[PDB]
């Protein structure tokens, strides 16, 4: 959950 | 919100096989966003979270891959 969740925040960021 | 997760996740993958990437990339992140969203505010068991999680990685992987290959 920590890796998957962080993945989204990483890809979706501007 | 749930219906959006699958609807957005289905269209995303549908484009991956069809050939699209730009539209599939945006849908991938959006679709996955809804998956974790409901899980954060709706956790029934481990089976449910285990499914969305595993699916969030597979979809997320393609998004990061397409974005790279698309720019590279």
């Amino acid at each position: 959950d920590e890796e998957i969740e962080r993945q989204l925040k990483a890809l979706g960021v501007d | 919100n749930l219906q959006k997760a699958i609807d957005l996740a289905s269209k995303a993958a549908q484009e991956d096989k069809a050939g699209n990437y730009e539209e599939a990339l945006q849908l991938y992140q959006h679709a996955v966003q809804y998956f974790l969203h409901v899980v954060k505010y709706e956790a029934q068991g481990d089976k449910a979270k285990q499914s969305i999680r595993a699916k969030c990685t597979e979809y997320l992987d393609r998004a990061e891959k397409l974005k790279e290959y698309l720019k590279n």
